[PDB]
């Protein structure tokens, strides 16, 4: 009960753009933000941030520890040690109670 | 449908083919790094614990 | 049962019926002065009588 | 009124504030609360229309009976120390009548009653004075002589007043029924952290009566006192209910709002006193408080009600009132989180 | 400066500036009875200022740069439709009355304002007090509902009781079968269709209501439409008038000052026109609104407030 | 942290400076370039965190988080810019202003070092999004979900402020650095208890906790767009981020008090899964399936092993990009429908071919198909359970098989069959949709060459 | 199109209070402008 306006009409924007992309009504600002999605959405992020994820200096030091262990294996079997001990610290610093 | 499918694969291939070619062209002519011992009284940068050179360049750029 | 009633029922909604009814209760005065100095009467005696407010 | 009238009458409610606040006497303090209680009257009057009337004559015998209590406290305090000084009372009945006293000064349950009442019989400009101003002299008495209250009597006031004032707002569709009641459950809170540290006490009550003032300025700025007439702000200053949705969220205590700086801080002092319980039952107590805030910022801001055909004519002219310090206020309102160390300075 | 309490204190007082030729006068009689053609005679020849009636574009010949705007920002009501069909089912009929009685209110704050300001009397064509009359007889022909006039009390009694009435009242009278012969003179389509019992009406609450409500607190003129010719008896009537009734005797500079601040400000004057009270004549979907309001922004010179438009020419926006 | 903070502010400042027609040209331009430079953040040590100030640190917990809050926005600016076209400008401008003092909050949230300014910004949150949904959502109920989205979370989030504050009282600080080597043992005691639900409860929450979860299906089916990306992509695992640092400091006593939490998760997805396969709304059936997966990280979190947090930082990830690809394909079909019911609109392959590949593509990762990182995360939660007692492959395995079964319902009901004769207005798909969904599933497809990046600290 | 208050709903707030009782079934709204007529 008062004065509204009627629901208006749905739009197509294919009506009268037919190479709408479905960013903007206007022609030239549709394309527009077709290009900059696609440039940095596929060409920039997408393409440079996976060969920058493929490329990243020894993520979290795996190879590394690789390198270190063949290097402790070595040692240690070359000397006759085991190759793990099950003590992680030496006991001899530690004083148990009682 | 069709259109959208070619810009997708342009925009990929935009910088796709460049990168794979750059690659290419820094593993055949620059070439890994040789794992040496460090000599006696020498302070490596912290890129130089790395082996490819694009991880060195970004070590030594960005980290 | 359990997404659209129960879980419903045992908190969110009981808890805003809770809420409704007390404010009610608070709001629902009459404007009376009379009404209202004569809770400070009762207020003062309780604080003294029950609650030992003056020790 | 005469606006030179006006202006001395001001200042002599000004003037009766101070007095309390830079007394070292009793007497003094006394006087100082029946001068400022003499010359806000003509204010709440000013309308001359028998709500206001009602209004004035609540207010009235409320704080002539609470400053009654007060000078028996006074008595009290003399015949049991000899002395007039305004600090802790010696005597327990003393302590009780003056916490008391000013607890009915202050509007806080249960002897909240007058406060929605007064609230409403008068203009917004004379309640932006009762709700704010006139909390300093009360405080700033309890600042002084908390040494000596009891702690179980003010953490009794504090939880009813929390308690009271989420309440009574639920049920409110006026503006000045609501900042009554946000009013008395803000009071709560300033009162619980006092036996703690005063000086959160300070911070509640200054950050309380910048909050209050942007809510009461904004509400004169349109000239809105009902519910539904600030619905229609959207169609004439949009800003307007920009501001309003942000001040309100900040009064809901929101983070990370300036209204979250003070809670906060109160919460952080109960803590490290061991107190746990009271500390959590009062936040979520006060979910009572943010649930009408948001009921307003629904009607106001984030969506827009219905109007009428003669708001057109009311676009064509421009806002002429004053909203004195409104840009500012608002600022303080809402930015001001970043800054909370420097509630140092109020130490 | 703007005038207000510092202004008054500084010697600005309604007193000062106030004669025995300050006066309000008001012209009311029912349509086409020639109120017009002598409410500018009274003022030219009592050197007044006349203000033509209020009609539905009075508040934009007050704001912006004065000329009409389109009839969306008036909410389309039209008296031209209002004639065609005084019972249309869109709510014209009342929309247009409440719209007229705030632009009337607006008028009537204005000429109080003139007054105060200068002293200057003024004449207006009918008011706040008179418009009244027209709500009646659409109410009596069945063209409105009884919620409408309840709506159109409501917002009255919060306004009028602000101001201060007229001190003459000029009636002057026609009987409707005249009325009736110089709307067809006259000559316009649509007035044409009006009947007399709508014309009766009006005459009768003029006679019924407000010439006895207005004897009891201001002066009033009555002149049938030949005595109205003669302009000079009737300003050498005014002349000759007592003024020992109605309030603006117990006027001071006190009251005059605090009347001032209210008429000067043209958003607290309309404050109550826009009560919420939900009719569905007068109330607007946000949707409408919002849309409305948006164009009314884009209107020339109307997106910031006067003397901040570059795109009217305004200058110096960066120090002002 | 601030060569994120301060672009981001910027952002601000470019779409209220834009010319009209270029807000959402330049905000998703920028908003890209901003999303790129946080792929240095992956400069991850293998014992150390990145430390950056007294403020602001990252780690491999915070970094995979980081990465998707700052992909989405831009995201979400696409997705949103169509619904939004008829609006004024100034609206618009102020839609996306909220849109980026979310990132802005959330970045900032992610990275507090202290867990009292972590606590501010978990909150601040709240304002932002309760307007988004409030404002810019379309029916009635949004106002109703904005009152169980706001009273919910603080309901929770109220006591966690008190424990908070308590335990900095008690250790001196709230430094996440400093409680990893101050953290002492909480004994059990009923003060403890209560500690521990106020430390768990707010999280809990917002995953959301089974039980706790009827907010989550108003606000999806309230919000818009944009406001149901974030909500499922980002939003959810505030609760799931939160609990991950806040375990530090409860054991042990989280030995025995997850057994009531993990039973809730254990049934409640099997409940949820369920409920799926009834759901109506097609939004409401994407918003109980975020609650089947998010009852799985919740049981990782609880169980404390290193496969487990394993699994709950993949699947945090994988799900925020597949539920979010989920949602913006149920908003394509509604921008053209106008409704919500998964009946409506049948056999849409047929006018859809290359939309129907995207929904194919998405339920694939909903059923965790390996090697996707949604399978990749939700195997080693089931590994790491099954060792936490053998009988919960029992549920596990039983609620693999529902998911499947809802996932390729909603396929096969909305793609399949004929298509419902009455709609004639199913236009073809736009450039800006069909792109949408693909800078979702491409960067989830492509996670999996490289796991080990959404793995978390304890890979 | 998005939903708006209509009238209906903006009538749930023009009453004297939010929650009707028995007790306050009388109370009506005040005046709009404070006074009371003599
Ligand atoms: C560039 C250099 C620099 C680096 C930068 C890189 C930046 C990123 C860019 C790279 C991405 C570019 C993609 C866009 C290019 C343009 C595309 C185009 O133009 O054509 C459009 C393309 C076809 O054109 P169209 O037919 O005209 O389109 C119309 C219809 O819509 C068409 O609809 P449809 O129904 O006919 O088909 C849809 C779908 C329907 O089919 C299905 O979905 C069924 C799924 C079956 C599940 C199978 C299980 C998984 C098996 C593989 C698992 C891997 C481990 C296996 C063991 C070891 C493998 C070595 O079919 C598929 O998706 C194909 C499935 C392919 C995967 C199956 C396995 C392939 C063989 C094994 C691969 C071996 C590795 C390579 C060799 C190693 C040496 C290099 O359609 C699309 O839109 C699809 C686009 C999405 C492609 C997804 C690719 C994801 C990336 C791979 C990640 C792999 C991880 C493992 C995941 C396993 C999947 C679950
Ligand atoms: C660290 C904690 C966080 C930060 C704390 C910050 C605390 C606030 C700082 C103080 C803020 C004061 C307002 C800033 C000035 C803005 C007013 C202005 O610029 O207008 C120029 C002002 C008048 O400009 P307007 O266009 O007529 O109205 C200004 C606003 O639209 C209308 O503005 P209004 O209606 O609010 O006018 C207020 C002012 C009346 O307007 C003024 O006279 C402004 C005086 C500002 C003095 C700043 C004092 C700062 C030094 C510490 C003391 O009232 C006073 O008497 C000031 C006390 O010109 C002067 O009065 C020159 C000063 C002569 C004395
Ligand atoms: C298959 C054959 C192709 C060659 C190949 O395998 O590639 C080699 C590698 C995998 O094998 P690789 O690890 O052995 O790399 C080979 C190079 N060396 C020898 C130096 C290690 O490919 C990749 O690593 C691609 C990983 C891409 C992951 C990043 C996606 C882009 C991120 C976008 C961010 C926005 C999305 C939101 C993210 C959410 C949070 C993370
Ligand atoms: C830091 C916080 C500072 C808060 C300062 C607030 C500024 C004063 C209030 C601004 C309201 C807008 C304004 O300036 O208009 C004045 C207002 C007009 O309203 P009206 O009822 O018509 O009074 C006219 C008098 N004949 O009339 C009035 O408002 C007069 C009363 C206002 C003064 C009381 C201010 C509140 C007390 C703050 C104490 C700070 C310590
Ligand atoms: C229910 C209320 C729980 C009360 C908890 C409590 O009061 O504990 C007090 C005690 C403080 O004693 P303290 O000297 O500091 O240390 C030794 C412990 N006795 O010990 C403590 O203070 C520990 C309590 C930590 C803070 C608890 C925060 C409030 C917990 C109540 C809410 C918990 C449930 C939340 C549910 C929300 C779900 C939506
Ligand atoms: C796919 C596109 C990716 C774009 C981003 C990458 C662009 C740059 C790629 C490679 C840049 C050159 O990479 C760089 O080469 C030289 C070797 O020649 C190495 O430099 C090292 O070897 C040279 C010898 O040449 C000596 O001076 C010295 O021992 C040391 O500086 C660097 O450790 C490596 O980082
Ligand atoms: C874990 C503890 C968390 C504590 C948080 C406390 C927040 C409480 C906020 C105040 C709740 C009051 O909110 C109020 O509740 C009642 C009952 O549901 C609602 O009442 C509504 O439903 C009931 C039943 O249909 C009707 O009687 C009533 O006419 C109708 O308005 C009100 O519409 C709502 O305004
Ligand atoms: C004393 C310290 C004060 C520090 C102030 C520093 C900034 C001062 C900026 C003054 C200039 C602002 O310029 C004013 O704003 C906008 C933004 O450009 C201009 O116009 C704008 O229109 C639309 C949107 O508004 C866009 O096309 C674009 O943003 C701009 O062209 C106005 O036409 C101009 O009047
Ligand atoms: C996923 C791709 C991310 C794209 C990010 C886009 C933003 C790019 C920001 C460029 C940052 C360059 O930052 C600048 O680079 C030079 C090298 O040229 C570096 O300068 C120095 O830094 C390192 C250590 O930090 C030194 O050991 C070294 O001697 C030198 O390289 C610095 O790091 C900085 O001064
Ligand atoms: C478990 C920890 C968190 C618990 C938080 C629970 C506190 C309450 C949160 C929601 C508050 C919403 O506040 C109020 O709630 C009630 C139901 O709950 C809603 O009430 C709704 O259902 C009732 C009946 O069920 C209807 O009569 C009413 O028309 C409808 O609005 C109100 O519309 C809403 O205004
Ligand atoms: C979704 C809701 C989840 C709710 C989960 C509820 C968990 C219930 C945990 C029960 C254990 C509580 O914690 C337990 O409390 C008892 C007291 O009753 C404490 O008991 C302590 O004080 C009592 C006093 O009588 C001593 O006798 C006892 O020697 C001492 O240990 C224990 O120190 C503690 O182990
Ligand atoms: N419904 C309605 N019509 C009004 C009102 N005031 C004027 N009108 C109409 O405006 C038209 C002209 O009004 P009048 O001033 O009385 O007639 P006139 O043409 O100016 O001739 P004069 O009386 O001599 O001045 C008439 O058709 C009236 O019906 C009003 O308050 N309500
Ligand atoms: N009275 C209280 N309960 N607390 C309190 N103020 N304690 C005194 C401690 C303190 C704290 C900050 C500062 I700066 C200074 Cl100088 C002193
Ligand atoms: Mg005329």
């Amino acid at each position: 009960r008062w004065q509204e306006d009627p629901e208006p009409e749905d739009e197509n924007l294919y009506e009268k753009n037919p190479d709408s992309h479905g960013y903007d009504k206007d022609p030239a600002v549709d394309i527009w933000n077709m290009r900059v999605v696609f440039f940095f959405g596929f060409s920039i992020v997408l393409v440079l941030g996976s060969t920058f994820v493929a490329y990243l200096p020894d993520y979290r030091m795996q190879e590394w520890a690789r390198r270190e262990a063949e290097r402790l294996v070595k040692y240690r079997e070359a000397h006759g040690l085991p190759i793990m001990e099950s003590n992680c610290f030496d006991p001899s610093k530690i004083q148990l109670p009682e | 449908d069709k259109r959208f499918l070619k810009l997708l694969r342009f925009y990929i291939l935009l910088t796709g083919i460049p990168v794979a070619i750059g690659i290419t062209l820094i593993n055949v002519f620059i070439g890994e790094a040789e794992l040496a011992e460090i000599p006696e009284g020498y302070v490596p940068e912290h890129w130089e614990y790395f082996k490819h050179p694009i991880s060195r360049w970004i070590a030594r750029t960005f980290f | 049962l359990l997404d659209l009633i129960w879980l419903e029922a045992i908190l969110p909604k009981t808890i805003s019926l809770a809420q409704m009814k007390a404010s009610t209760l608070v709001t629902n005065q009459k404007g009376l002065i009379k009404l209202y100095f004569l809770s400070f009467l009762i207020t003062i005696l309780i604080s003294m009588i029950l609650f030992n407010f003056h020790e | 009124m005469n606006p030179i009238i006006f202006i001395i009458i001001l200042l002599t409610i000004m003037l009766g504030t101070i007095i309390v606040m830079i007394s070292s006497h009793w007497l003094l303090v006394w006087i100082g609360f029946e001068m400022n209680m003499l010359a806000i009257i003509p204010i709440m009057m000013k309308n001359h229309n028998p709500r206001a009337t009602e209004a004035s004559t609540k207010y009235f015998l409320t704080q002539s009976t609470a400053s009654m209590l007060l000078m028996m406290a006074v008595i009290i305090n003399l015949m049991f120390s000899g002395q007039w000084t305004v600090m802790k009372l010696f005597n327990p009945m003393a302590s009780m009548l003056m916490t008391m006293a000013l607890a009915m000064k202050l509007g806080m349950a249960p002897f909240h009653f007058w406060v929605p009442e007064v609230t409403q019989g008068i203009p917004l400009s004379s309640g932006l004075i009762l709700l704010t101003w006139q909390k300093l002299a009360p405080m700033s008495v309890l600042y002084q002589i908390f040494p000596s209250i009891n702690l179980n009597l003010i953490l009794t006031l504090s939880v009813l007043s929390i308690l009271i004032g989420g309440w009574g707002g639920l049920n409110q569709t006026q503006l000045r029924k609501i900042m009554a009641y946000s009013s008395i459950a803000h009071m709560g809170w300033m009162t619980a952290v006092l036996p703690y540290n005063p000086t959160m006490t300070l911070l509640n009550l200054i950050i309380y009566i910048i909050m209050t003032s942007t809510m009461f300025t904004m509400f004169m700025a349109n000239s809105t006192t009902t519910t539904l007439s600030l619905s229609h702000t959207w169609n004439k200053t949009p800003i307007m209910t920009v501001l309003i949705l942000a001040t309100l969220l900040s009064m809901g205590g929101l983070p990370p709002l300036s209204g979250f700086m003070p809670k906060w801080m109160i919460i952080q002092e109960m803590t490290k006193n061991n107190s746990i319980i009271l500390p959590t039952f009062m936040a979520i107590t006060a979910l009572l408080n943010l649930y009408f805030y948001m009921r307003l910022t629904y009607s106001t801001t984030l969506t827009m009600f219905p109007s009428t055909n003669n708001m057109k004519m009311k676009w064509q002219f421009p806002l002429m009132k004053k909203m004195t310090f409104l840009p500012t206020m608002v600022v303080l309102s809402t930015m001001m989180l970043p800054l909370t160390p420097m509630l140092s300075v109020l130490e | 400066l703007q005038y207000g309490p510092l202004a008054y204190i500084l010697g600005e007082k309604a007193t000062k500036k106030m004669t025995e030729k300050s006066k309000l006068i008001t012209v009311d009689g029912n349509i086409c009875s020639g109120k017009s053609k002598l409410a500018k005679e009274i003022a030219e020849k009592l050197g007044l200022k006349h203000f033509p009636e209020a009609g539905i574009h009075y508040v934009d010949s007050t704001t912006g740069d004065g000329k009409p705007l389109p009839v969306q920002f008036s909410g389309n009501c039209s008296l031209e439709k209002f004639y065609d069909d005084p019972k249309s089912n869109d709510g014209n009929s009342y929309r247009l009355q409440a719209w007229l009685y705030a632009s009337r209110l607006l008028q009537y704050a204005d000429a109080l304002e003139h007054l105060l300001s200068t002293g200057q009397g003024v004449v207006l064509e009918r008011s706040i007090y008179s418009d009244f009359v027209f709500l009646e007889a659409m109410y009596r022909q069945g063209f409105i509902r009884k919620q409408c006039v309840d709506h159109y009390n409501q917002v009255k009694k919060v306004t009028i009781c602000e101001y201060l009435p007229p001190h003459v009242v000029v009636y002057v009278d026609v009987p409707v079968p005249e009325v009736q012969s110089r709307i067809q003179k006259k000559g316009n389509p649509h007035e044409m269709k009006i009947t007399s019992a709508y014309l009766q009406d009006i005459e009768n609450a003029y006679k019924g209501t407000f010439l006895p409500e207005m004897s009891e607190k201001c002066e009033v003129l009555q002149y049938s439409a030949w005595e109205a010719q003669d302009a000079e008896k009737v300003v050498e009537d005014i002349e000759y008038l007592k003024y020992d009734k109605g309030p603006w005797l117990d006027q001071n500079d006190r009251k005059l000052h605090k009347l001032r601040m209210l008429v000067q400000d043209k958003l607290e004057v309309l404050n109550y026109t826009s009560i919420p009270v939900f009719l569905p004549e007068v109330t607007v979907g946000a949707h409408q609104s919002d849309q409305v309001f948006q164009e009314f922004t884009e209107l020339p010179g109307r997106k910031y407030r006067a003397g901040y438009n570059e795109d009217v020419g305004d200058k110096w926006i960066w120090l002002k | 942290m601030l060569k994120y903070i301060i672009p981001t502010i910027m952002l601000m400042p470019l779409t209220w400076l834009s010319k009209n027609n270029m807000i959402w040209v330049n905000s998703t331009a920028h908003s890209l370039l901003i999303s790129f430079t946080s792929l240095l953040l992956m400069n991850q040590f293998g014992d150390n965190s990145l430390n950056f100030s007294l403020l602001f640190f990252s780690d491999s917990l915070s970094t995979p988080l980081l990465i998707l809050t700052m992909w989405l926005l831009p995201l979400m600016l696409m997705a949103s810019q169509h619904h939004l076209s008829k609006e004024n400008l100034t609206r618009k401008k102020l839609f996306i202003t909220m849109l980026i003092s979310l990132q802005l909050f959330l970045i900032m949230t992610f990275t507090a070092m202290e867990l009292i300014l972590f606590y501010i910004l978990f909150e601040a949150t709240l304002v932002p999004t309760l307007i988004i949904i409030t404002r810019w959502g379309n029916q009635t109920e949004r106002l109703n979900a904005g009152l169980y989205f706001l009273f919910y979370t603080l309901a929770g989030s109220l006591p966690l402020l008190v424990a908070l504050i308590y335990i900095q009282n008690t250790v001196g600080s709230l430094n996440f650095l400093m409680l990893q080597y101050w953290v002492q043992p909480v004994h059990n005691s009923w003060s403890n208890v209560f500690m521990w639900l106020a430390c768990m409860m707010a999280f809990m929450v917002k995953m959301p906790l089974y039980g706790l979860h009827l907010w989550l299906p108003k606000a999806h089916v309230e919000a818009p767009i944009a406001g149901s990306m974030v909500l499922a992509a980002v939003l959810l695992k505030l609760g799931g981020y939160g609990m991950l640092r806040i375990t530090l400091i409860l054991n042990p006593m989280t030995d025995f008090m997850a057994y009531p939490f993990i039973m809730l998760s254990l049934w409640g997805m099997i409940m949820t899964s369920s409920i799926c396969l009834r759901q109506t709304d097609l939004k409401s059936l994407i918003a109980y399936s975020s609650v089947s997966h998010m009852a799985l990280v919740i049981v990782a979190i609880l169980i404390q092993t290193p496969w487990s947090y394993m699994g709950a930082t993949a699947l945090m990830i994988a799900h925020g990009l597949t539920s979010s690809m989920l949602f913006c394909l149920a908003n394509s079909n509604y921008e053209r429908i106008h409704s919500r019911t998964m009946i409506l609109a049948r056999g849409l392959q047929t006018l859809l071919p290359l939309m129907a590949t995207w929904w194919l593509l998405a339920s694939l990762t909903n059923l965790a198909l390996p090697p996707t990182i949604n399978l990749i995360g939700e195997l080693f939660v089931v590994m790491s359970t099954f060792s936490w007692s053998n009988i919960t492959i029992i549920l596990m395995g039983v609620n693999m098989v529902i998911t499947a079964l809802y996932s390729l319902y909603m396929l096969i009901m909305t793609q399949r069959g004929k298509y419902t004769y009455h709609i004639n207005n199913i236009s073809p798909s736009f450039t800006r949709e069909n792109a949408l969904m693909s800078l979702h599933i491409l960067p989830l497809l492509l996670l999996t060459l490289n796991p080990k990046i959404i793995l978390g600290p304890l890979y | 199109r998005q939903w708006q208050p209509d009238v209906e709903w903006a009538e749930q707030y023009g009453g004297a209070v939010m929650y009707p009782t028995k007790e306050t079934a009388h109370w009506k709204p005040p005046p709009w402008n404070d006074v009371d007529p003599p």
